[PDB]
DNA sequence: TATAATGGGAGCTGTCACGGAT
DNA sequence: ATCCGTGAGCGCAGC
């Protein structure tokens, strides 16, 4: 049961919560980063205050704040008021919200995932088709089977190499 | 001191922190009431904290201070000019060593990252990271081409003897990633650098002839 | 089959001194009727260069042998003071309806 | 009390607002619609059951009629859990399947009762302990009927007292969340709740279903 | 109690 | 094209200015025109009057006067350089240091306030936008019935949003009334005590009532002195602050009698005093004066509640959806509210800057910050949900968007806290909000549009016109009345027959409180104006609407807004009589201000002389890209020497004909099946339409690139690109930019930009490769803007902006910005979507040649074929009538205008048809031809079908069929007639935005997500198709385990498996076996970051590593 | 082996640290100027892993021959950079806090 | 581094049905 | 009895 109390908090691999540079040249970070940093700020503040020694009243508040922070990291908005980064009244995303909801990992990236080799277009009626037939635009089928055609084209003299074949398609 | 990127309570913890140092240094011989000498460390601590804990990217306080005076001098212009300052106006208003380039430069450093979880559309069903690609990781086309290149490049080395190829492997760093100098390659084959150098040239040229019948590897150069 | 107008680059251009656009002009030039007397002819090239305040109709054009404009009073443009105008049309006798984005003369 | 709303109220095993009353024990209906108030007394051989009805309630039984236990006495919908405790599980299954089909048939939708029977079967998958007998089970502890039956036949084989159990009807949502696969339940709803309880118990998912394998 | 501000206020207000 | 007009009613008044609500409100808020001195306490004015004065309590700052300047840049230049049409905001601030006595004035520059154009739009960030009016419940006091308890009527004191918390009063079952506020309930007797009420006064007020007053009689409170009651009250409202009297009065007043935080509203006030029969001295619930609080509403409101609970007649409950209790927040109110927010945030900054700084030496210039107010307004116009991209597919697009009312938006409702009641069509909507126009989906009822003859008052209440009926006679006096006002009397309908100006009917159709009723003329008091008042503009633009179902009508009106401007656009042969008005008030068609002679005409400009002799060079718009991409271009319609009077056209706009709205084209349609090419709403077109260049429009696709400074090095735009054929730059100029007039196709380049490639170590292979051929890799890359697959067109413009170019500065870090404009004219094709004004929408599924098209006896081929099965279930017989009259028009060469509910009737259309049959047959009689044997066969069939009279001459039967709108149609494929007569005629069909060209998409392999590592989503991102749980369920049901696995691994986020699959295909290899997805690894690590030990195991219950010893130490 | 079971259990403080490769000490991200891992930051390569395959920050080792070595001058290991997607960090606290899930999940398991 | 300076600031209002704990 | 926390259709597009 003591494991239900947390003394060592883990931190998710930085790739899973990064601050990459967008095309505009600006960088963009996950809310997890600002949550984790918030904890560190409070933790080291407390470590110093404790190591130095100072009125309990202060320490009490500080320890409480470290609690609230951990709570925001694990499940923001669950306790108290949602933690909000300065500027917008937007609650930050906690690990729970990453795993919970339709936008959560399960109902968004595990039970259902976007797939390659897949296209979309407006549909029309094909009375001439047979029941086991459909009408697939040629250019769609080009992309859809692109690798298969790269091979077939290579079998032919339509292309010198697969790369130049694809560049022909470009 | 609120509304500067930190909450009341965070700031308070900082002001109390400094207050303990102030109490440790306060002298009643001066005869000034505690409030007088205390405020100094109470304001310094909170103001320093705001400059230490308000940026996802740690930026020195002195830099923050420059940026602050940039906005101060700028707004002065904005309200006087009745319009809107530029890199070059503020630059001169700031003083010497201040140019428009420096303004824009400082603004570039001041640029702050934005949240990937930012809402897209009025339907909160989309986020920024959804519309941001992966540039780092092997893209199946890139990895495919590298597999093809190394295969064909080897097929070109199969058009050389293992000595010629191996020499090229070490020299170009295909043997073990690390490219080995001619003196090292001559240490491997027990051969004078000149002979190693010349057979490497002979090997490259032999590849060129074979290529002049194929040019398959040029495609990978693209 | 194709048309060149002076000082115009794209169909989406404008002609100062004129109430018509490049698009409307070419729309008028599809309404053109041409007679190739020699059956061994497959090509011709019409020209129209005029100005001044006058409603150019197809009466004004380049006369050529084996070239008969059945539709003379066909309005092609309206130009007023400083109504510059120059055109070079290519007429090809053919069959069916070949879209422009196929023949691209 | 009609349409898709009704289908959902049946599938979820929810107690209808216009819930009719049913006799707990069988007997003879003794109408007592005294001018002041309406009441009905089911007369058993040595027992008597008093059911008070709003004077406006529309009774579907006359006087001196054999009201079997679990039989409707007033017009309205039946609480499925009451029918389960009265007539037994077989009846609640029949009632649910037939009422759902009623809604679908009314719209003119043709659907084989099999599908509704599969769902209902899942709603009747768990049971409650009434006496642990010679087991670590606890009174009121809910569990899968298959597990209680298996442990029971094993206990009986060694000649131990059987584990008395009681049928438990629940809705689709609770039956799904109460599965033995924390992956499926966690992917459904109440993610935090499910996860905490599974981790505390050191739960393991044997990957018997589809959802779990799809996540993996 | 729900408002940590008011909490510090009373804690140091005694 | 003669225009005929039907109708038997006169419009006593015209249709109000269409964008009146959007222009009048914003004006009355800015008060820019009215002299700063005469300005009334409204808009930005009232905002300052509220925020100011700022008191330190000692530096003070009072408001003096504000002014609005002129914009640095014009609208067009704002759009070009992506600026904002806004005025310089200045106001007079002094700073009076009473302590010293010195005042210091300096007109302070607050910022720039956005300005609305002529049409009623904006150009925020250089892009046009619209601020949708928001609908909500009027502030005030309302008596609603407690649903839990039958005879309890909770009272609700609703204040203006963000202008006070809601106050609810309710007689608890405990016998004591209660005032619920901020989720806190307490006895009202105590507040009343603070107000100064005593048991005597209470008995004087409520003592007439039953035990109700008795429950209001708590002696403990009467004994508690008012101030004591106030301290006690505070201790109840919030006990944590030591209840110091000075603090108590502060909070209470600040929430009940503070005009700076609580403001019921002029409308709320009006409704409160007309509900309670009182008069208020201000928009405040109570009044704290002379050091004592004094009730103003609490007691009369309580009186009304108690009385309604008892059973007094004069007291009644109120409808919360009644348009008298529902008001509209015009653009002006919304702007002012965001203004007050930012201005109050500034005030807080000023208040903090007048204490830490040297108060003795301060000035308003050093005390005011421009960021708060600017950011507040910037946001309200930039990232507010009510501020949306303007709709300008066509003129009516903008008009509708600017006349659209939403109950959502910040400060409104969400699609989850919205029930039927708010979505329904209340009887008050009559002639106020269009009951047919609304989106189909979850927004239904939430997004609606304003009526036509209706208008919004100052209190934000819709108002419809009604003529005055007196003694049986009718006048032109148009009483614009509100809902609560229209209920007062009996209003008769417009169609009501009148003999001159007097009622001419024994029985008159009448509406009492919205309820239908028939009465005598003497009992009539008012009368409607016209039917048009009870519909929107888009809906009024649909003929034969009285013959269409509301669902399909909704579709038609909404689809009109989606009509692309066609190069050969034309007004409908059948019009309602509002198309020119639309073009007029759409501010897109040039007109003549006063009688004058047309100086010179040109496609670029038109010069006009007038009576005064003035010469104006009116500029024209030519091939201008719209917000939606439609090429909005104006075109000249007058010639030199033309004498244009006042209000005369000078140039047609986009999608317009002779100033009439031309959303589509009038074509010949036959209502019949055709080899299943009409199956399920599908449509068949004729190749002749493409040859005539019908349903063919121009589209401007704008592309953008910017060169910016990088730590790797500065980006530069150069024609030179490594390994790029000179033909690849054939159209690219020497700089790298394309040439105006050229064309591009997928695989081409628009602009060549090169950036510093990373210091990427040359891969061992490259080392060898490079050396083998003898070349050295560069330090610049091909970051050129290529052509997006599926896109193309002709370059029309190129705009290259660079540093050192005066006018605009490049965002910090940027070096230049270049925008290319590629336009393209497309004709109709398979997949393009057509619709009509009656709801019939469909996709082009077959483009047959004219020899296959069904043709008429004279030889004329039909243009479009429409399935007859799409009418019965949809119940939109209007299209039929439109076709019949179109047929008449087609032969009489005349267009028609039919008023809605008072237009062309069956008999009249048949008379016109009869005149056509002569032009369609009699000519034949004299041309040397008679009856065709095929016609005789069809007539035999019809004679059996009962469509013609047996015995009549063949001509007469053909006529009978023509009057029915039916003609003998032959099949061009066989030459044999259609066994029955078919409905042929003209119909108005519009080309819709939706076009297959912008939708077709495919992706074998491309961009993958950062974390999820799954294909991106969307076409513009070259994204894959979503395969959610529902599709997965389908595959599971089938039992396609391996297929599903593929979509879950190889085609998803098996980073390895997918690369291996691509290679396997190009090498004629079978695909690889799927390994664990990367997403499951994300889940494991995310759960471990949640201190949860999720581990994969095996048959031996021993751990298994899906990270293959890559995360283990 | 083949996965046939998936287990979930509370992690011991020792377990958390047994996973972690280090501890974030400073609330920092990348170099405010050079945009590179700040030491004791949340992206420090020395702990989580190299940003690039077989690539140390100092650049002493840039080959697969060096694979599996933490260069002493930089402090970064040599292997696949995908490690930054898996290798996890920790943050040791002097004062203990409670996992809100076990506190605010009625009925509170702790309580 | 020193006149003295000692209880805050902003509130969101037009869902709801169910299961659970108090 | 009351209050708290839980869920409340799928895409596409979204400049
Ligand atoms: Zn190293």
């Amino acid at each position: 049961p003591e494991w239900m109390i947390l003394e060592a908090v883990p931190v998710l691999p930085p790739d899973l919560r990064p601050m990459v540079q967008v095309d505009g040249g600006r960088f963009a970070t996950s809310d997890l980063n600002d949550l984790y940093r918030r904890l560190i700020n409070r933790n080291n503040r407390l470590k110093k205050l404790l190591a130095q020694g100072a009125p309990e009243i202060i320490i009490r508040n500080e320890k409480r704040m470290l609690q609230e922070a951990v709570d925001a990291l694990l499940d923001n908005g669950r306790r108290g008021a949602p933690v909000t980064n300065p500027g917008s009244d937007r609650p930050l995303r906690s690990l729970t919200d990453i795993l919970s909801g339709k936008q959560g990992r399960f109902r968004q990236n595990l039970l259902g995932k976007r797939v390659d080799y897949s296209g979309r277009s407006v549909i029309v009626v094909g009375p001439q088709l047979k029941l086991h037939q459909c009408g697939l635009p040629k250019r769609m089928a080009l992309e859809l089977f692109k690798p298969f055609l790269l091979k077939k084209m290579e079998e032919k003299g339509i292309a010198p190499n697969v790369k130049a074949a694809r560049r022909m398609l470009e | 001191y609120t509304g500067r990127g930190l909450s009341f309570l965070d700031l308070i913890q900082e002001g109390n922190q400094g207050l303990i140092r102030a109490v440790e240094k306060f002298e009643y011989k001066r005869r000034f009431k505690f409030s007088t000498y205390a405020t100094w460390w109470i304001r310094q601590a909170i103001n320093r904290a705001i400059a230490d804990q308000a940026r996802t990217i740690r930026i020195p306080v002195h830099m923050v201070e420059t940026i602050n005076k940039l906005s101060r001098t700028a707004r002065q212009l904005q309200q006087e000019l009745g319009r809107e300052p530029t890199y070059e106006e503020i630059a001169e208003a700031m003083g010497p060593g201040w140019d428009a380039k420096r303004v824009e430069e400082t603004l570039k450093i001041a640029q702050e990252p934005v949240s990937l979880e930012t809402p897209i559309g009025d339907e909160k069903d989309s986020f920024y990271g959804d519309f941001i690609p992966d540039e780092h990781l092997p893209s199946p086309v890139d990895a495919a081409t590298q597999s093809l290149l190394s295969e064909e490049l080897e097929k070109a080395l199969s058009k050389l003897s293992e000595r010629e190829a191996m020499v090229l492997k070490l020299r170009k760093g295909l043997i073990d990633g690390r490219e080995h100098t001619l003196e090292e390659v001559g240490a491997f084959f027990g051969v004078t650098r000149e002979r190693i150098r010349q057979i490497e040239n002979k090997a490259l040229r032999k590849l060129k002839y074979h290529e002049s019948r194929t040019r398959k590897l040029r495609d990978f150069l693209d | 089959t194709s048309v060149y107008i002076e000082d115009v680059l794209h169909e989406f251009s404008t002609i100062p001194g004129v109430k018509e656009d490049v698009v409307e002009i070419i729309l008028n030039l599809k309404e053109l009727v041409v007679r190739f007397l020699n059956p061994s002819l497959q090509t011709v090239t019409l020209l129209l260069k005029a100005e001044g305040p006058k409603e150019v109709k197809a009466r004004d054009f380049l006369p050529v042998a084996d070239v008969e404009i059945m539709n003379p009073d066909l309005h092609i443009a309206t130009l007023e003071e400083g109504g510059r105008l120059n055109m070079e049309v290519r007429v090809d006798r053919g069959v069916g309806y070949v879209p422009a984005e196929k023949h691209g003369i | 009390t009609q349409g898709l709303p009704r289908v959902i109220e049946l599938f979820e095993a929810r107690r209808p607002k216009a819930k009719a009353v049913i006799s707990e024990i069988d007997g003879v209906v003794r109408i007592e619609e005294t001018e002041e108030k309406l009441s009905v007394f089911v007369e058993s051989e040595g027992f008597s059951k008093e059911y008070k009805l709003p004077k406006e309630a529309r009774l579907l039984v006359k006087d001196g009629d054999y009201v079997e236990a679990g039989q409707p006495l007033t017009r309205g919908a039946i609480d499925p859990h009451q029918l389960l405790e009265a007539k037994g599980p077989e009846a609640v299954e029949r009632y649910l399947v037939e009422e759902i089909q009623k809604v679908y048939r009314a719209q003119g939708v043709k659907l084989h009762d099999k599908h509704i029977e599969i769902v209902v079967r899942q709603m009747m998958k768990y049971v409650e302990v009434t006496d642990p007998g010679d087991s670590r089970l606890l009174e009121g502890q809910v569990l899968e009927k298959w597990d209680v039956e298996a442990l029971n036949e094993r206990l009986i084989a060694e000649g131990k007292t059987p584990v008395a159990w009681k049928p438990l009807l629940m809705g689709v949502t609770k039956s799904a969340l109460s599965t033995k696969s924390w992956l499926s339940a966690a992917s459904f709803q109440n993610t935090t709740h499910v996860l905490t309880e599974a981790a505390i118990a050191g739960k393991k998912d044997e990957l018997i279903g589809l959802k779990e394998n799809v996540i993996l | 109690t729900s408002d940590p501000v008011r909490q510090y206020l009373h804690e140091i207000g005694q | 094209m003669e225009i005929k007009r039907f109708g038997r009613i006169r419009e006593v008044i015209p249709l109000p200015p269409l964008t009146e609500i959007q222009v009048e409100s914003y004006r009355r808020a800015l008060q820019a025109d009215v002299p700063p001195e005469k300005r009334e306490n409204v808009g930005i004015q009232a905002a300052f009057r509220e925020t100011f004065p700022i008191e330190e309590e000692g530096l003070v700052l009072d408001f003096l006067e504000y002014r609005l300047g002129e914009p640095p840049f014009p609208q067009d230049e704002c759009r070009e350089k992506d600026l904002t049409y806004q005025a310089p905001l200045y106001a007079r601030l002094q700073l009076i240091h009473k302590d010293t006595g010195l005042i210091k004035e300096d007109e302070v520059f607050l910022g720039h306030i956005p300005l609305m154009t002529e049409d009623g739009s904006f150009i925020i960030n250089g892009a046009d936008r619209v601020i949708v009016s928001q609908i909500h419940r009027s502030p005030g006091v309302y008596f609603t019935p407690d649903p839990a308890r039958p005879g309890r009527y909770i009272a609700s004191i609703i204040p203006l949003p963000k202008r006070g918390p809601w106050i609810d009063l309710e007689v608890e079952p405990n016998g004591v009334v209660s005032m619920k506020v901020n989720k806190r309930k307490f006895p009202l007797v105590l507040l009343l005590r603070v107000l100064g009420y005593d048991q005597e006064t209470l008995a004087r007020e409520l003592g007439a009532y039953g035990e109700l007053v008795q429950g209001l009689m708590d002696e403990s409170v009467f004994a508690m002195r008012p101030e004591e009651a106030l301290i006690r009250l505070f201790t109840l409202l919030r006990p944590g602050d030591p209840p110091k009297r000075d603090k108590a009065v502060a909070y209470v007043y600040g929430l009940i009698a503070d005009p700076r935080r609580y403001d019921l509203g002029e409308a709320g006030r009006y409704k409160a005093e007309e509900k309670l029969g009182i008069r208020l001295s201000g928009r405040t619930l109570a009044r704290f004066e002379d050091g004592e609080f004094k009730d103003e509403v609490f007691l009369p409101t309580l009186r009304y509640l108690f009385a309604l609970t008892a059973g007094v007649p004069g007291h009644e409950v109120d409808d919360i959806d009644h348009l008298g209790n529902r008001r509209i927040r015009t653009v002006g109110e919304l702007m002012t509210d965001q203004f007050r927010v930012g201005l109050a945030r500034l005030a807080r900054g000023v208040r903090e800057r007048m204490l830490m700084g040297s108060e003795d030496s301060l000035t308003p210039a050093k005390l005011v910050n421009s960021r708060p107010l600017e950011a507040a307004i910037r946001e309200f116009f930039s990232r507010s949900q009510l501020s949306q991209f303007k709709d300008e597919t066509n003129p009516l697009s903008s008009l509708r968007h600017k006349r659209r009312i939403s109950a959502l938006g910040p400060g409104g409702l969400t699609r989850e806290r919205a029930g039927f009641d708010v979505r329904d069509v209340h009887r008050t909507h009559y002639g106020r909000i269009c009951p047919v126009e609304t989106p189909e989906g979850a927004n239904i009822g939430l997004i609606t549009s304003l009526a036509a003859y209706a208008r919004v008052d100052e209190l934000g209440f819709i108002r419809t016109p009604y003529r005055r009926v007196v003694g049986g006679v009718v006048t032109d006096e148009v009483v614009y009345m509100t809902a609560t006002e229209e209920d007062r009397y009996t209003i008769a309908q417009a169609n009501t027959p009148l003999e001159g100006n007097r009622i001419a009917a024994e029985r008159v159709v009448a509406r009492r409180k919205g309820e239908p009723v028939i009465v005598s003329p003497e009992e009539v008091e008012f009368m409607d104006v016209s039917p048009k008042q009870v519909f929107s503009v888009n809906t009024n633009l649909i003929p034969f609407l009285e013959h269409d179902d509301a669902n399909r009508a909704l579709m038609g009106s909404n689809m009109q807004t989606q009509a692309v401007p066609l190069i050969r656009a034309q007004a409908p042969v059948v019009m309602t009589g509002l198309e020119e008005r639309v073009v007029r008030d759409s501010l897109a068609a040039l007109y003549a201000e006063e009688d004058g002679e047309v100086a010179k005409v040109d496609g670029n400009r038109i010069v006009v002389r007038y009576e005064d002799g003035r010469l104006v060079e009116y500029p024209l718009r030519r091939f201008y890209r719209s917000n939606q991409g439609t090429a909005l271009d104006q075109r000249p319609r007058v010639v030199v020497g033309q004498r244009v009077r006042k209000g005369d056209l000078l140039a047609d706009g986009p999608a317009s004909e002779n100033g009439f709205l031309a959303l589509g084209q009038n074509v010949l349609v036959a209502i019949m099946p055709f080899d299943g090419y009409n199956f399920e709403d599908a449509i068949v077109i004729s190749e002749e339409l493409l040859k005539r260049d019908f349903y063919t429009s121009i589209h401007i696709e704008r592309y953008e690139i910017e060169a910016r400074d990088t730590k790797l090095g500065p980006e530069r735009i150069t024609r030179d690109i490594p390994h790029l054929s000179e033909a690849a730059l054939r159209d690219l100029d020497e700089e790298g930019v394309v040439r105006i007039g050229a064309e591009v196709k997928p695989g081409d380049i628009l602009v060549g930009r090169t950036s510093f490639k990373g210091e990427s170590e040359p891969t061992p292979e490259e080392r060898l490769l490079r050396s083998i051929f003898g070349e050295k890799a560069r330090d610049v890359k091909d970051t050129s803007l290529r052509v997006p697959p599926g896109e193309g067109g002709i370059v029309v413009r190129t705009v290259r902006l660079r540093r050192g170019d005066p006018g605009v500065e490049l965002k910090p870090g940027v070096r230049e910005v270049v925008r290319v404009y590629v336009a393209q004219k497309r004709k109709l094709q398979v997949g393009d979507k057509l619709a009509n004004r009656h709801g019939n929408k469909g996709v082009v599924a077959k483009i047959l040649p004219v020899e296959d098209m069904p043709h008429l006896p004279d030889g004329t081929p039909v243009d479009v074929i429409l399935n007859p099965l799409g009418v019965p279930s949809r119940m939109n017989l209007g299209q039929i009538l439109e076709t019949h009259l179109g047929l008449a028009g087609y032969f009489l060469g005349q267009r028609y205008i039919s008023p809605i509910f008072d237009g062309a009737k069956e008999p009249e259309i048949k008379e016109l048809l009869a005149q056509a049959f002569e032009v369609y047959f009699g000519k034949r009689k004299g041309e040397g031809f008679g009856v065709d044997k095929r016609e005789v066969e069809v007539l035999r069939r019809a004679e059996k079908l009962g469509l013609v009279t047996p015995g009549k001459t063949p001509e007469e039967q053909l006529k009978e069929l023509f009057l029915q709108g039916k003609v003998v149609l032959y099949d061009g494929r066989t030459g044999e007639p259609i066994e029955g007569p078919i409905v042929v005629g003209q119909m108005f069909i519009m080309k819709l935005y939706h076009m297959v060209e912008d939708k077709m998409h495919a992706r074998s392999t491309g961009p993958y997500s950062l974390i999820t590592q799954q294909p991106l989503g969307g076409k513009a991102q070259f994204g894959g198709q979503r395969f959610g749980e529902m599709e997965v369920w389908a595959l599971e049901a089938y039992g396609a385990a391996h297929t599903l696995q593929e979509m879950l691994t190889l085609k998803s986020d098996d980073i390895e498996g997918r690369n291996a699959a691509y290679e396997a295909i190009i090498k004629g290899e079978d695909v690889p076996e799927p390994s664990v997805p990367e997403s499951f690894r994300v889940l494991v690590k995310e759960l471990q970051a949640l201190a949860l030990d999720v581990q994969t195991l095996d048959e031996k219950d021993n751990p298994v590593d899906i990270f293959e010893g890559l995360a283990s130490k | 082996k083949e996965v046939r079971k998936v287990r979930i259990a509370l992690a011991s403080p020792e377990k958390i640290r047994s996973w972690s490769y280090g501890e974030v000490e400073k609330p920092e991200t990348i170099n405010y100027r050079t945009l590179k891992p700040e030491r004791d930051g949340l992206f420090d390569e020395r702990i989580f892993g190299p940003i690039k395959d077989y690539e140390c920050a100092c650049g002493k080792y840039k080959r697969q021959r060096f694979e599996g070595k933490v260069c002493e001058r930089c402090g970064v290991e040599v292997t696949k950079s995908i490690v930054r997607r898996y290798r996890m960090g920790h943050i040791e606290l002097a004062t203990p806090a409670a996992h809100i899930w076990f506190v605010k999940d009625v009925p509170s398991k702790i309580g």
